[PDB]
């Protein structure tokens, strides 16, 4: 099957920007390549065709170009309504294959993430379970990682993670961790951390408290 | 009643003078009976040779005539097909270039 | 990814209380056995080469199940003449399609049965093998009948057993493709307009797709093209044509999708 | 291998 | 003038088998191929395969070929996809696309989940913080139900501004999800936040005050 390469897989762009998306096959596809972009919600919209042919409907300022092995689509003024990802697919021979994504984001500036821990509320408690829920919102860039500790030691088992796209109006992301247990180990061990990795310092930012306090 | 499609056509790409076969293929009609003349400059073609009739999930039936036939230059070739679905028995003419 | 179906037609003829019947059966879509009753001994008969290993026994047993057939048929055709109160001096056609498919697992994949009474659906099994879809009231009528007679039940047990056992043992013998020959043709049509026709010959299977494009965009919509036919000697034969401006031709494709090719074909004038 | 079937229409 | 109207979210028992539906109006549908693709969470697309409406040609990317099946029903102009032995893996969005080496016009999508999971309901936590900055931010936290969706808001729709509502995840084999909201510290809890939490699976409708000191 011919392999399809796209490179990266997030692009940062900001509003105005000629920005491109590069497609490699694994052997000459004779123009036989197209473009779709799949917005955030979830529509997939055929938007070039055969390397160059806009498809109608699109707006004037995508364009496609290539040959041979390599592809590239360029939108000339990034608005807001094309942050979205977007594909390329060969129709060369069959069976037809996709690349892989390149996601476009707004380029903003870097934000350290606001750190908040939660322990188990009454209720849960009550009901024999314990979850520990730390928030880290409003970072840039996206990548970002999270420890969890438990009296010093670190934890990774019922460790539940999730993450908000790219925010439409400051551009940040946020990302959601819970950390589950039983009511009976949570009680035995007071003192609870979560630790963020992050660009934005050296050093983790680390949120924690004690059970007994 | 369901009208026929009839395709009159050679086997081998035509070259004038040369040992051929014509097809006539009827397809997609109902009910099954059907007749089928396959006609030389107007006469009767005598040895023409009837494949079994099927259907397909349609449930339409078809079937293929056909005949040897050295095709020249003033020669025509026609295949006449009644069927109680149209409004006359339909005279398809055989042409080189379909 | 294996198939038996067969194909029975029950024509009701003008004169003389009997009517025609034909059997048709397929494996994997090749025909392999049919029976005739406009013959003068009517008898199931090898259409495969993987068939003449029977023996009489296979074939008398089967006749037998054709003159059953052939009478089953003959009253079916009765009782719906009588069901939309019909003339009796006309001709009438019944229809069935039935069989199973067998899957990589040796069980019954699906089973099917359905008839058509003059070209049009009657009455079908469903995919559950347990309940009937009927086209109008008459069709309930047959349908509260074998509900009454447990029908589905007695087709489940053919299915489960007889069909896909003697599917399998058909298999255990009888596989080839032929890619198409394709080349575009030119004809003078209007004063500024000609026809482009792609032709793809010589091809097997039967299946086939032709495409244009006017550099890249397809035109299905204006698009003319035939329905593939047989060319007698086994492959089969299909042309798409467009009608373009004279002097544009080369900026025209045509694009040929079939099972034996590496890769599409793209031509051009 | 046919099936012979059993009640009518 | 053409769509592709696709049938609705799913949901099936491992081992079971789905039937989705693509039905095509605004064009002659034997005309062009239908075809099918799956995007998992997280992933690309895949190409499954096609099907030729005309004949009920098939053909597959040969790694769906023992879970695909690919059928079209040309007196109601809609194509049918139909997968087996329903694992986790199965679990996807569907969409069906037309033409023949482009997608010209997709369906909407239908999304699959497999899960041998039953409706549950929620428990709805109110996250408030312990023992101090000039805001401060409290969460509520949706543990333990099923299936999708589940509607949460705060104080009924008044507070958006400062919400982070973040998706759900498979805790076990049911959802979690989690909401952070951050007022100035002047404004709580002098004044009432309370997250509400509808499951209309279930016909839940929860509210949950936050309360200090937790
Ligand atoms: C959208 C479109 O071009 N449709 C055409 C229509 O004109 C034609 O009459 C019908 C079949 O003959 O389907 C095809």
């Amino acid at each position: 099957l011919i392999s399809m390469t796209q490179t990266p897989s997030s692009l940062s762009a900001s509003l105005g920007d000629r920005v491109t998306i590069s497609c490699r096959a694994s052997q000459d596809i004779s123009n036989y390549l197209n473009w779709y972009q799949q917005k955030p919600d979830g529509p997939v919209k055929l938007l070039i065709y055969y390397t160059s042919r806009l498809h109608s409907g699109v707006p004037s300022r995508f364009s496609g170009s290539g040959s041979g092995t390599d592809y590239s689509l360029t939108i000339s003024n990034l608005e807001q309504e094309d942050i979205a990802t977007y594909f390329c697919q060969q129709g060369n021979t069959f069976p037809w294959t996709f690349g892989g994504g390149t996601k476009l984001e707004i380029k903003r500036a870097d934000a350290a993430p606001t750190v908040s821990i939660f322990p188990p509320s009454s209720e849960q408690l009550t009901s024999g379970g314990a979850s520990v829920v730390c928030f880290l919102n409003n970072f840039y860039p996206k990548d970002i990682n999270v420890k969890w500790k438990i009296d010093g030691s670190e934890r990774q088992n019922g460790v539940l993670n999730s993450w908000t796209d790219q925010d439409s109006k400051d551009s940040t992301y946020s990302m959601s961790s819970t950390l589950t247990l039983t009511k009976d180990e949570y009680e035995r061990h007071n003192s609870y951390t979560c630790e963020a990795t992050h660009k934005t310092s050296t050093s983790p930012i680390v949120k924690s408290f004690n059970r007994n306090e | 009643q369901k009208t026929p499609q009839i395709q009159v056509y050679s086997r081998h790409p035509p070259e004038n003078g040369k040992p051929n076969i014509l097809n006539c293929y009827v397809t997609q009609f109902h009910p099954p009976h059907i007749e089928i003349q396959m006609l030389k400059n107007g006469k009767k073609i005598p040895k023409v040779e009837m494949s079994d009739m099927s259907f397909s999930k349609d449930w339409s039936f078809y079937i293929l005539a056909h005949t040897e036939f050295t095709p020249t230059e003033t020669d025509t070739y026609a295949c006449r097909v009644k069927h109680a679905s149209m409004a006359e028995p339909k005279t398809v003419y055989w042409d080189r270039d379909m | 990814p294996h198939s038996m179906r067969y194909f029975e037609t029950a024509v009701s003829r003008p004169g003389l209380e009997e009517p025609r019947y034909i059997s048709v059966g397929y494996v994997d879509n090749k025909e392999f056995v049919r029976f005739d009753s406009d013959a003068e001994n009517p008898r199931y008969e090898p259409r495969a080469p993987w068939m003449e290993q029977e023996g009489p026994e296979y074939w008398e047993r089967e006749t037998q199940k054709a003159k059953g057939q052939e009478q089953w048929f003959r009253v079916s055709l009765r009782n719906l003449l009588g069901y939309y109160n019909q003339s009796a001096g006309g001709s009438h056609t019944l229809q069935q399609m039935s069989g199973c498919d067998l899957g990589s697992d040796w069980r019954l994949l699906r089973g099917y049965l359905q008839f058509a009474y003059e070209g049009r659906d009657y009455i079908a099994l469903n995919e559950d093998l347990k309940t009937w879809t009927a086209a109008d009231m008459a069709a309930q009528i047959t349908r509260r009948k074998w509900e009454q007679s447990g029908a589905a039940e007695h087709y489940k047990a053919y299915l489960e057993g007889e069909c896909v056992e003697w599917l399998h043992r058909y298999l255990k013998n009888g596989l080839r493709t032929d890619s198409p020959k394709a080349h575009v043709t030119h004809h003078p049509r209007s004063k500024g307009e000609v026809t482009l026709r792609c032709w793809a010959l010589g091809f097997y299977p039967a299946d086939i797709t032709l495409t244009w494009q006017l550099n890249g965009e397809e035109l299905t919509q204006d698009m003319e093209l035939v329905e593939t036919r047989p060319a007698g000697d086994g492959t089969f034969q299909k042309w798409a044509s467009v009608v373009v401006p004279l002097g544009k031709e080369q900026n025209y494709t045509c694009r040929v999708y079939h099972e034996g090719l590496p890769e599409p074909l793209t031509l051009r004038w | 291998a046919s099936n012979e079937n059993m009640e009518t229409m | 003038s053409v769509q592709l109207q696709q049938s609705g979210a799913e949901l099936a028992k491992p081992g079971a088998s789905v039937k989705m539906s693509c039905k095509a109006s605004g064009y002659n549908f034997t005309t062009y191929w239908m075809h099918w693709v799956r995007q998992r969470p997280g992933q690309g697309l895949e190409w499954i395969g096609y099907i030729n409406p005309s004949s009920g040609y098939t053909e597959f990317n040969q790694k769906f070929k023992g879970k695909a099946t690919l059928t079209a029903d040309k007196s109601s102009n809609t194509a049918y996809i139909q997968l087996t032995s329903l694992t986790s893996d199965d679990s996807a969005i569907y969409y069906c696309a037309r033409s023949f080496y482009y997608f010209d016009y997709w369906g909407q999508g239908t999304t699959l989940t497999v899960s041998s999971a039953k409706t549950t309901a929620p428990s709805v936590y109110p996250l408030a913080p312990v023992c101090t900055g000039s805001s401060v931010t409290l969460g509520c936290l949706v543990k333990g139900y099923f299936p999708e969706p589940v509607t949460l808001t705060w104080n009924s729709g008044s507070l958006s501004s400062g919400v982070h509502t973040f998706p759900a995840v498979l805790q076990s084999d049911l959802y979690t999800l989690s909401s952070s909201v951050t007022v100035t510290s002047s404004t709580w809890p002098s004044q009432s936040i309370t997250c509400n939490v509808a499951h209309p699976a279930s016909s839940t409708k929860v509210d949950k005050k936050i309360e200090p000191v937790g």
